């Protein structure tokens, strides 16, 4: 098991926000966030922000399923973000997807962690993405590439929090027993550890 | 868990957490800091930086600087802002928030129910702040605390005004700070800053203007010295 | 014109769905988990002026204008 | 004791008058509800016959009724609020309202900042006078003793204590803030 | 210095109601030059008045 190749840009687009691409290995997704801003008042909610994700795919248009994934990534940004700090207003993520290659979900994860980090918005704590898939037999792969997941019984992935390493959110597909989702979950735990060194790394390097 | 007044001057991530020095103080946590307990949670990145003046008293306020674009009206500012409206009594103006600000046809100097000032539409202010609490939209008035404007109303006949993030304006505002010397060295100038992230320059030909407006946003960054000088000795042509 | 009466899907669709020791054991609340106020006054029993009141009756008895 | 459906045969105009969720065609009384038949004999016989189911789940705000609201949010000028309670019963849905700044006080005065008044979030009881315009519906007025803000909250997340007719004082830390207090 | 004022603030009241006739005909070029005559007339001296006027 070892991750692949890891690359992140930030500040590329001038007009929003702030903005983040994350690329690891051949996949890659590209976001960006504009700040708080004005709420129709039809939405707007007190004491409280409004939280708004979209995902737009490279080829075709959103379905039911861009929109059961759009809801996942918006309630699992909903519980690091101190929305209270600014009521009456409204906080927008959309997830562009450039590159397919496999594990797609936690780099729309970490694109969108590092675009709200890069625009500036109160956090509670830091989350990560990271994807497993075991094979036929039992063999744990983390970060796989299509070519596995086709061949693979089941692919699981996870989000991670940056303090205890508890768990967020959670989408599975295939079937399996649960030694091996604590197992996988293990490796997850395992693995969140290098990519919030990736993370420090970068930002320590931002402001050199 | 580190502690405080050892990790200054350097670059922190949300959700850690440090320790102010031990005794409760009342120190009061800044923008991008929130006390818990007998503790400081961090929640924007940046650096910290602690700042007391000259003696042994508080004399003191934690608060770390990052880099972003939108701004949040802070109580106090000097904010440029733009008209938009002339509903009611009022005038509206947008400042870069999350609601536009309201001013007042008597806020300004020497004004009256028939003395009333030219403001029309789509018109950059200079003003400050009165109310900036996240319960309303906000308020500025326009001249003084005493009531004679230092320069404060409509301002803006013959310039260009461009956009520049939080940093540079930070940067640009401290007291051991060369830039505008140096700048104005090459090209004489006079600048209003804005604490929203907006300039309004004014050189002599329009292509200073022009060269200004594009070799100012660029002064956060370019680190001074071996730098500094061969950019401007290159650029002075 | 008679009534009739009713059949299972009927009779399932209407359905009303309105300490007795201890089952379900790891599911209870006890294994799964100064003030000193110095208060004010506590209402202000409005005892006092009341100002609406106040010029009310003060303009009406008052009633001079000079 | 029988109920009501709504239509029947009821009394004639001459055996009792009608009364409330009733109507009267052809010099008889006839039933509008489904509720129960009460007949208020009162004083002076020819008791007022009407039908009230004694259940209600929603009711139509009227010319002039007591409403416990909620604030959403304040301008300078006006202050929308949620009708949440028509007079004591809970509301199944939430309507809207608006507060001029002239409904503030008993005197339509100049001066009352509507800012330091129905800070958002408090719960308060007001009246309505009218059926409103298409901007504002319901043009509540809170112009009397005994309405305003009656169940204030803190800064933090803490109940609130009513401290004087204007000014209310916090428990934990002792701030100063305004209001405009209705009496208990 | 006592009528000057006086005339000025009798010429303001024509100058502003040569504009309705202005809009009336549907001749906008003069009723631009009594728009800017009108704007370039009012100072601060006329408005004065009296003393406790606010």
């Amino acid at each position: 098991c070892s991750l692949r190749h890891f690359a992140c840009e930030q500040n590329l687009l001038s007009r929003p926000d702030g903005s983040a691409s994350f690329l690891q290995g051949d996949t890659s997704v590209l976001a960006g966030v504009y700040g708080p801003a004005e709420v129709k008042v039809s939405k707007e909610i007190f004491n409280k922000a409004t939280l708004e994700v979209i995902l737009r795919p490279k080829i075709g248009l959103p379905g039911v399923a861009e929109k059961s994934r759009e809801r996942l990534i918006r309630n699992t940004c909903e519980a690091v973000v101190l929305g209270t700090l600014h009521p009456r207003t409204s906080i927008t993520v959309v997830l562009q997807v450039v590159s397919d290659a496999g594990s797609l979900l936690a780099c729309c994860l970490n694109a969108a962690c590092m675009a709200l980090v890069d625009a500036g918005v109160p956090m509670r704590a830091l989350f990560c993405g990271v994807a497993c898939a075991l094979d036929s037999d039992g063999t744990l792969v983390l970060d796989p590439t299509s070519k596995q997941e086709k061949e693979a019984r089941a692919v699981l992935t996870f989000a991670l929090d940056s303090v205890e390493r508890k768990l967020l959110m959670s989408s599975t597909k295939g079937l399996y027993s649960d030694t091996e989702l604590q197992q996988c979950l293990a490796a997850a735990q395992a693995a969140s550890q290098h990519v919030f060194r990736f993370y420090r790394e970068s930002l320590q390097r931002r402001y050199s | 868990a580190r502690a405080a007044r050892t990790v200054l001057g350097q670059v922190v991530l949300p959700g850690e957490e440090l320790l102010l020095p031990e005794s409760r103080v009342r120190v009061v946590c800044g923008p991008g800091l929130r006390r818990c307990g007998d503790r400081l949670l961090v929640t924007k990145c940046g650096r910290l930086r602690h700042k007391e003046p000259g003696s042994g008293s508080g004399g003191g306020v934690y608060w770390v600087d990052s880099q972003q674009k939108r701004y949040v009206p802070v109580k106090g500012d000097h904010v440029i802002g733009i008209v938009t409206a002339k509903s009611g009594d009022i005038f509206k103006v947008d400042v870069g928030g999350s609601e536009p600000a309201s001013l007042s046809y008597l806020s300004f100097e020497g004004a009256t129910k028939r003395n009333r000032p030219n403001v029309q539409v789509g018109d950059l202010i200079y003003g400050q702040f009165v109310v900036a609490n996240k319960d309303m939209e906000p308020e500025m008035v326009c001249i003084d605390s005493c009531g004679r404007a230092n320069g404060m109303g409509v301002i803006g006949q013959d310039g260009l005004l461009f956009k520049v993030t939080l940093g540079l304006i930070r940067k640009l505002l401290a007291p051991d700070c060369e830039i505008i010397q140096e700048v104005g060295k090459l090209h004489p100038l006079e600048i209003v800053f804005g604490m929203n992230g907006r300039i309004w320059v004014k050189a002599k030909t329009i292509q200073q203007t022009l060269i200004l407006a594009n070799i100012l946003e660029a002064c956060e960054h370019m680190t001074s010295d071996q730098r500094k000088q061969i950019f401007s000795r290159l650029a002075e042509s | 014109a008679l009534a009739a009466r009713p059949s299972a899907f009927a009779s399932t669709l209407c359905l009303r769905y309105p300490r007795t020791l201890d089952l379900y054991k790891t599911f209870l609340y006890s294994r799964q988990v100064e003030i000193s106020p110095l208060v004010a006054i506590t209402p202000f029993d409005f005892k006092s002026a009341s100002p609406d009141d106040i010029v009310k009756a003060n303009q009406k008895k008052a009633f001079t204008r000079e | 004791v029988r109920y009501c459906i709504p239509g029947e045969r009821l009394c004639n105009l001459e055996e009792g008058s009608p009364g409330s969720g009733t109507y009267t065609r052809h010099g008889y009384i006839f039933s509008s509800l489904a509720g129960c038949l009460m007949k208020s004999s009162e004083n002076g016989a020819l008791p007022v016959v009407s039908v009230v189911r004694e259940t209600e789940s929603q009711l139509l705000p009227d010319v002039g009724a007591i409403v416990t609201c909620k604030v959403s949010s304040i301008n300078s000028r006006f202050a929308k609020v949620h009708i949440l309670y028509v007079g004591s019963m809970p509301l199944k849905n939430s309507f809207r309202g608006t507060i001029r700044k002239e409904d503030v006080r008993a005197t339509e005065k100049d001066k009352v900042e509507i800012y330091k008044s129905f800070r958002p979030g408090d719960i308060v009881l007001a009246k309505v006078i009218s059926l409103g315009d298409a901007q504002s519906n319901y043009l509540l007025t809170t112009a009397e003793n005994e309405l305003g803000v009656v169940v204030a909250h803190s800064e933090s997340g803490i109940q609130m204590v009513p401290i004087s007719w204007c000014e209310m004082q916090c428990p934990k830390t002792h701030t100063k803030e305004f209001r405009k207090v209705a009496r208990v | 210095e006592g009528l000057v004022v006086r005339c000025i603030q009798r010429l303001a009241e024509m100058c502003r109601s040569l504009r309705g006739a202005a809009r009336l005909v549907g001749e906008p070029v003069l009723g631009a030059k009594m728009e800017t005559a009108a704007t370039l007339l009012r100072r601060d001296i006329v408005f004065a008045a009296s003393l406790y006027t606010q």
